[PDB]
RNA sequence: AGGCUUGUAGCUCAGGUGGUUAGAGCGCACCCCUGAUAAGGGUGAGGUCGGUGGUUCAAGUCCACUCAGGCCU
């Protein structure tokens, strides 16, 4: 089996989603998310709301083209963040899925 | 002489209002606010306790758990309440005092569980809590029981056929369980025989799922503020071959159509009543729907959704 | 083959449901939340309007005020948004953020006065603007409309009597405005003629001005919480005539009942309500009353009062 | 004169057998985010791949000749 090398597209890929993961994925920007779509969202410190709905959409199609940049490589450490990004996925869509009814 | 022996068994017959003023006149709007916890989920959570009675599972001792974070809790409050049942609703601490006071006031038992896991965190509580006696719980699964799409068959269809007088041609609804679609489809094409009906599916633009299922797509969801609609999934209730169209609507003209419908109708309407009213507007802007009967279902209450942003100032 | 031309012809057809945990199971409940703005003034708001447009002073380009910001309101913000008419309400600035929201989102003009006048300060500036202009203005009166029992006799009335099957023997009704309990009386006893029933009002305690009226006394108002009812004086609207008993029912005892009411038949109701069912089981105490089909009005729904003492188990 | 080796986005550069047209880092415009800066994400503008021909089903990539720059000379 002829294992491959990454270009600088898959790389660049791998840095957005470990990125991505660390400063995006977390539990308040769920909760963020959540508040945004019942309604009611976490406000300014000044006057205004914060939206963390925009902020959620521009995560989920970040890690989707980071996700299928890396489906038919075979390089094991992009595919390790191929994992990576589709867990992010499912932890983001799994908190969305079915909520509101 | 009609008294009814509780308030689970008042449900239906809602009227058909004209919109004089969003469209040409023909757009026919079915105000299913009009229910006794006022949304349109009053039906399904009224038949699916009296299917569980009929088909012998609900007994006295028997509760019921479902995870939700809508009306579902609502209208399985009020009717867990008048046919003396109990209710222990699972859902994330996300969700606001108010909804809190109203489903604890009106007798459920409130499982909130941790916001960052959400629904299915939700979901899996009602799971373990269901599997640690299941022989004392019931699970009503709302996206699977078929209560859910034939109190609409039985209901909510020959009512839209009795005040159309059979004259509708477009039948146009959001999809959240999908059971509202999928029987009033089947009532008027399968059992009345009226298979040029046009029926219409409403969907959010961030998660089109419907029509990424239609096209042959990955099913992709994603946020969005139309609250009702939109759950993220083909449900099993929705059944895509009673589908002819779907229109994605987009969350601003969902809300400015929600506040054109209270301003110059006199209508309150959810955010989920205006994209399903925005979606007829931007059907009948095509000439061949000019002088097409259009039914439209108009889900909730717009005071139910005051605290949100709906109301701007 | 019922197609309604607008949301303000919907009004009436509310379901008549038995009380099974509450009483012996003949109290039956009138339950007015299933009007188009989830009301009994639904009926109300839309009556004036068209009896303002039938006697001809409700032309087009004519505008309507009313001083109030309670159910009446939103009533006359629906039918005006809906039939085409201009609203200013005007109500003291005390008001609450989100009932302002909600007659802002039904396009109502709110002129605000002051807190330290209040209602008073509110009639005093609808006086004024109708003063203003008053070929363009129009007040609709609830207190004094012939409007308000109108419609409860030519609606509420005949649905009580053709539910019941004219076994009607006790209506409480809540008096506030006095219009249901007048319409319903006066269909009841003059129309199918029934001198046989007893409509008795109920009142807060705090403020019994109907008892201290019947009674020939002096009219000494009170504050209280019971919202709906206790206007604080005797309207024009209510005739003593037709009223048999008056039922005393305190804050604590509203609050408890409505809540009772909500979790033991899942009935959304608000503070009235349960002061008219909390009456109506004080009438049953009574040996005479063990027997006799009880009807009562259940006026508005707890949404409404979700910020209020109602909705204080946390 | 000969033998070699470079040229790709505004700049510095990778490009695995001829296969998405074409990519990364920094730089630019707009949005969210950090009170703010750093850190971090999304959309886009931006490419006669030094030039002319040939071969192939298909050329940034393979050849032939030129333009400009670096080494022994
Ligand atoms: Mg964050
Ligand atoms: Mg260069």
């Amino acid at each position: 089996k002829t294992v491959d090398k990454l270009n600088q597209k898959q790389e660049s890929a791998i840095k957005k989603i470990d990125n991505t993961i660390k400063n995006a994925l977390k539990d308040h920007d769920i909760i963020g998310t959540l508040k945004d779509m019942d309604g009611k969202p976490v406000p300014k410190e000044n006057g205004g709301y914060w939206d963390a709905m925009q902020e959620m959409q521009n995560t989920l199609r970040g890690l989707r083209n980071h996700a299928d940049t890396l489906k038919n490589v075979n390089n094991p450490e992009a595919q390790a963040a191929y994992g990576r990004a589709t867990d992010a996925i499912n932890k983001i869509e799994s908190a969305l899925k079915g909520y509101g009814i | 002489s009609k008294i009814f022996e509780d308030n689970s068994l008042t449900i239906g017959h809602t009227p058909l209002v004209r919109l004089n003023r969003i469209g040409n006149g023909r757009i026919l709007a079915k105000v299913e606010s009009r229910n006794p916890s006022f949304s349109v989920k009053c039906r399904i959570g009224a038949n699916m306790i009296w299917d569980a009675e009929k088909r012998g599972v609900l007994k006295p001792g028997v509760e019921l758990v479902e995870p939700t974070s809508g009306n579902t809790g609502i209208a399985l409050a009020y009717v867990a309440a008048a046919r003396g049942y109990k209710l222990t609703l699972t859902m994330p601490e996300t969700m606001s005092i108010e909804r809190r006071k109203l489903l604890k006031a009106l007798g459920a038992n409130l499982v909130l569980t941790e916001g960052a896991k959400g629904m299915k965190g939700a979901i899996q509580k009602a799971e373990e809590i269901v599997a640690s006696n299941p022989e004392k719980y019931l699970l009503l699964q709302q996206f699977s029981n078929p209560a859910n799409p034939e109190i609409h068959e039985k209901t909510t269809g020959p009512e839209i056929w009795e005040d159309t007088d059979g004259q509708v041609d477009v039948f146009i609804a959001g999809v959240g369980t999908g059971g509202t679609l999928t029987g009033v489809s089947r009532y008027i094409k399968g059992t009345k025989g009226k298979t040029d009906l046009i029926s219409v599916a409403v969907e959010p633009t961030d998660s089109p799922v419907i029509a990424q299922a239609l096209a042959g797509e990955e099913i992709k969801p994603g946020p969005h503020k139309i609250q009702g609609i939109g759950a993220g999934f083909i449900p099993a209730n929705l059944d895509l071959k009673l589908v002819d169209k779907v229109i994605g609507i987009t969350n601003e003209e969902a809300i400015s159509t929600a506040r054109r419908l209270m301003e110059e109708e006199g209508i309150l309407a959810g955010i989920s009543s205006g994209a399903a009213v925005a979606a007829a507007l931007k059907l009948q802007e095509d000439e061949s729907f000019t002088n097409k009967n259009i039914v439209v279902i108009l889900p909730s209450s717009g005071e139910r959704y005051l605290s949100t942003a709906l109301f701007a100032d």
